[PDB]
């Protein structure tokens, strides 16, 4: 009683051994309904009776209700996967539709219970035993250990793609005209044949399955317009995402969460800023799947903010190769950008909105020219090339910050667009000193011990002035004298610092800030007419930095 | 089919697991000609399929792309060359031939094709692993172990160390004035003169490897006599403004953290005051002593400056000119070995990546002809943007270990 496909081998971590966890007993009709679930297996070939001579164990709890309405098993295997060795799980994401072809005739077929009909490793099975508490402690609980893939195991979903690839790879070779694409329980068929010889075809593939042990019921999409998908809802024309919704509750247990945080990376690989982070860190701890745990304030305001993406329909166009593909961007506030792709002028294929911190300190086309990247990727992801690109900035206007920032910048084949939030420097700092200009030799600094500093300028008309600041730093000094400067001046003015921190920030053209006091020269800059940003060292013989940068500083 | 004594075993560093990189996206045209790269290897029984039980992987690539010549595969082994074991002796103690720098011409020829030859150790396989990509998740992934050599691999020119010098024994007895050093996949061989004969001799040199067994690609000119070093230059202003002498006085102060063979005195005394910097403030007779003591320690090189074999050599480029691209090289920092320049961009269109791209292996392949080394490069751009394009105009057998930074030389520290 084996199945034919081969079984992947399976070892442990090194050094490190298999799982030896108790198993908590349940209700009694809880434990009864057990039995009935494992006496199925048995007969069915996919679990096998064992003895008390396999020294580990495994978790076995019950939920209620989800399919069909009636009892389901749950077994935790989270000890053993993290026993478990590696896999090449990795498969650079999930598959997108705008990346799907026209296909005359589709079907999806569902594979059911896949896991449960691929083979385990012999040499590993013995790991993944459970015993079934019992209800009448006067009797042993009955152990057994699966022979097949588990549901709840590290390598089940890994290992049945790579089944489903030997299996389906003949049918493939034979058939170089048919688009197969599988994602766990799914399985999509698409071709270029009419009903009549695709319905065959469907036959075919489903007798090839068949005969290696895979079972697809009755209930195939055959043919029919709508297809579900990987959560999407496949129309002939456009596709629309079929609706995430999310569990609503006040009590919360280790397992639901678990299921929460699963689904939540459904959902991410569809939609953009989705996080886990608060959630799963509620999980870390090893406590029994029922326990309930608490939400922090983290992870509740986790929960609204992933919802609210979740509330907001997508949808898009199918690809065209014969077409070229543009994406067009555009910017919006808070740092926050929206880019379209599409084929045909207002039919898209993929949107999103791109938002990353680059630093404290941040300038706008710097913004711009990290989302180009983020979608070039992405697009080369989603379509094995790149886009032409409708960039909202003049070519002179970018022309001038490569040949300006120190740093080395490229962006591809694009084309300027005239839509309102237009991208610009807003100032401009001389290469070269302005004539007659008030030139201020400025300084700023501060003791740790104190926690106090001063700051202020000191011209070559003379003119003077000095701070006392409460709460700063030795550096945060440098950068509010240089304000002083700023503000107090004529339009044009020539400006002097001893920090190579201060100079760059500056140097480096920003648009906006996270430290208000940048903000606030930024104001000034724009506002200003010709600046001059020099440099000088600091402790020696430095003409202003001699009589302001004088020591016992305060 | 004795005692299997037949592959040399390699064992991974201590502690240290094996390569687990993940693969980066591939343009259609690329996963397209890796396919066929590969079913060919597969068949050649070069390479052979793995399933998920191998947790490792290494990223790969192709590289020649429009009227050139056919599409080299490239496996990105710096990771598992990192964690594979240094072997014992053979280029250390005995190493460099520190005449390769000193000829006429040199050229670089790939016989990466060499190791697939030498089955490779079936523990260590594993570790070799690679994944072939799918436009939009199509195919789950082609998963591939080497069984013979890797190219871009560091044991491999090691354990074939034997059988190549096996190979070039006669042309190194032969010609005698002919140099020729081995570097990973590439072989750089270099003569002191084009009498005519030195491309003959290459030609020559590609037959006789040709008839020994290793298929030579069906070549890169180097000349490193007219590689000269790039010091730093002082500006000639006419007793100009303040802000002269300032942008002056600053440079100074950076260049003697390499030689104190400068003072900073008289010209820093001629900036006591608080004078507007637009004023033409003349130098003081005292001020040109200053510019005998700083122009003669600058074009000429530093004290304490020696190749150490042991540590890292070190390389830093800067973005000097819209043509223009100057780096440094070295091991202990201000501790220069070389400073030069790149100004390809008015023969080479005008992309920043590629001139950086070109300019990274220039530098590398530089180094290898002089120390015999890849250096660690800190590179003036920003991850993500090199991380995207660097492959599209990648060109060598090898790939260098890299920084990224964020730009501090304020002074414009050469020109």
């Amino acid at each position: 009683p084996i199945s034919p496909i081969e079984t992947v081998p399976v070892k442990l971590k090194p050094g490190m051994d298999g799982p030896k966890v108790k198993q908590w007993p349940l209700t009694e009709e809880k434990i009864k309904a057990l039995v009935e679930i494992c006496t199925e297996m048995e007969k069915e070939g996919k679990i096998s009776k064992i003895g008390p001579e396999n020294p580990y164990n495994t978790p076995v709890f019950a939920i209620k209700k989800k399919d069909s309405t009636k009892w389901r098993k749950l077994v935790d295997f989270r000890e053993l996967n993290k026993r478990t060795q590696d896999f090449w799980e990795v498969q650079l994401g999930i598959p997108h539709p705008a990346g799907l072809k026209k296909n005359k005739s589709v079907t999806v077929l569902d594979v059911g219970d896949a896991y449960f009909s691929v083979p385990l490793d012999e040499d590993f099975r013995k790991y993944t035993a459970f015993t079934i508490p019992s209800i009448n402690n006067e009797t042993p609980g009955i152990r057994y250990q699966y022979n097949v893939l588990p549901q709840g195991w590290k390598g089940s979903p890994a290992i049945f793609q790579s089944s489903m690839t030997k299996i389906l790879e003949p049918f493939k070779k034979q058939n170089p005209d048919i688009v197969i694409y599988q994602y766990m329980d799914d399985l999509y068929v698409g071709s270029d044949l009419e009903i009549g010889q695709h319905r065959t075809k469907i036959e075919e593939l489903r007798q090839h399955l068949l005969r290696w042990g895979l079972t697809t019921p009755d209930k195939k999409h055959q043919k029919e317009p709508p297809f579900l998908w990987m959560g999407y809802e496949l129309h002939p024309d456009k596709w629309t995402v079929q609706p995430i919704v999310l569990p609503e509750k006040d009590s919360w247990t280790v397992n639901d969460i678990q299921k929460l945080v699963g689904k939540l990376n459904w959902a991410s690989q569809i939609y953009p800023g989705i996080k886990v982070r608060q959630l799963s860190k509620l999980l870390r701890g090893t406590k029994a799947l029922t326990e309930v745990i608490p939400l922090t304030e983290e992870a509740e305001l986790e929960l609204a903010e992933n919802r609210e993406i979740l509330k907001e329909p997508v949808h898009g166009v199918y690809y065209d190769p014969s077409k070229d593909l543009i994406a067009e961007i555009q910017k919006q506030g808070q740092g926050q950008w929206t880019y379209q792709i599409y084929q045909e002028p207002f039919k898209n294929l993929k949107t999103g909105k791109y938002a990353r911190m680059r630093g404290a300190h941040t300038n706008d086309v710097k913004q711009l020219t990290e989302a180009v990247q983020k979608i070039t990727t992405e697009s080369i992801v989603i379509w094995g090339k790149t886009p032409k690109f409708k960039l909202p900035i003049q070519k002179e206007t970018w022309e001038t910050w490569w040949t300006e920032y120190w740093q080395a910048t490229w962006i591809p084949e694009w084309e300027f667009v005239n839509t309102p939030p237009l991208v610009k420097l807003w100032y401009q700092l001389e290469k070269e000193p302005i004539v007659g200009a008030e030139t201020f030799y400025v300084d700023g600094a501060a003791n740790r011990e104190t926690k106090l500093g001063k700051a202020g300028y000191v011209t070559n008309k003379g003119r003077q002035k000095v701070v006392p600041l409460t709460n700063t730093t030795n550096q945060k000094t440098e950068l509010q004298a240089i304000y002083l400067a700023l503000q107090d001046s004529g339009l044009e003015v020539n400006i002097v610092t001893d920090s190579q921190y201060a100079l760059g920030i500056i140097q480096a053209q920003p648009d906006k800030s996270e430290s208000e006091l940048v903000n606030q020269i930024i104001e000034q800059l724009i506002k200003k007419e010709k600046v001059y940003l020099a440099w000088v060292p600091a402790h020696k013989g430095i003409g202003g930095n001699e009589q302001v940068d004088k020591l016992v500083s305060a | 089919p004795i005692s299997p004594i037949e592959t040399v075993p390699v064992k991974l560093k201590p502690g240290m697991d094996g390569p687990k990189v993940k693969q980066w996206p591939l343009t259609e045209e690329k996963i397209k000609a890796l396919v066929e790269i590969c079913t060919e290897m597969e068949k050649e029984g070069k390479i052979s399929k793995i399933g998920p039980e191998n947790p490792y992987n290494t990223p790969v690539f192709a590289i020649k792309k429009k009227d050139s010549t056919k599409w080299r595969k490239l496996v990105d082994f710096r990771e598992l060359n990192k964690r594979t074991q240094d072997f014992w002796e053979v280029q250390l103690g005995i190493p460099h031939p520190a005449g390769l720098k000193k000829n006429k011409s040199v050229t670089v020829l790939d016989v990466g094709d060499a190791y697939f030859s030498v089955p490779l150790d079936e523990d260590f396989r594993k570790y070799t692993a690679f994944t072939i990509p799918s436009i939009n998740n199509e195919t789950p992934g082609i998963r591939y172990q080497y069984n013979v050599l890797p190219q871009g691999w560091k044991g491999s020119p090691a354990i074939f160390q034997s059988s190549m010098t096996k190979i070039l024994e006669p042309f190194k007895k032969q010609n005698p004035d002919i140099v020729i050093y081995q570097y990973m996949d590439d072989l750089y061989v270099g003569s002191d003169l084009e009498i005519g004969q030195h491309r003959t001799k290459i030609e020559e040199l590609r037959q006789h490897l040709l008839r020994w067994g290793l298929t030579t690609p069906d070549g890169y000119e180097l000349h490193p006599d007219k590689w000269t070093v790039q010091p730093i230059v002082l500006p000639e202003k006419d007793s100009w403004t303040v802000n002269d002498i300032q942008k002056l006085v600053g440079k100074l102060n950076w260049a003697s953290q390499i030689y104190p063979g400068i003072k900073v005195r008289q010209l820093s005394k001629l900036l006591r005051g608080t004078k507007a910097l637009t004023e033409v403030i003349p130098l003081t007779e005292e001020a040109e002593l200053e510019l005998a003591e700083n122009r003669e320690i600058l074009k000429e090189p530093v004290h304490g400056v020696y190749y150490d074999p042991s540590k890292d050599l070190i390389a830093e480029i800067q973005k000097q000119g819209q043509g223009q691209w100057t780096y440094q090289i070295y091991q202990e920092p201000f501790k220069n070995l070389k400073t030069g320049k790149y100004a390809r961009m008015r023969g080479a269109h005008t992309n920043d990546v590629k001139q950086l791209t070109e300019a990274v292996q220039k530098i590398t392949t530089e180094s290898i002809v002089i120390w015999g080394k890849t250096p660690k490069f800190k590179l003036p751009i920003q991850k993500e943007t090199w991380e995207t394009w660097w492959t599209e105009y990648w060109q060598a057998t090898w790939i260098p270990e890299w920084e990224f930074v964020n730009t501090p030389p304020l002074v414009k520290l050469w020109y």
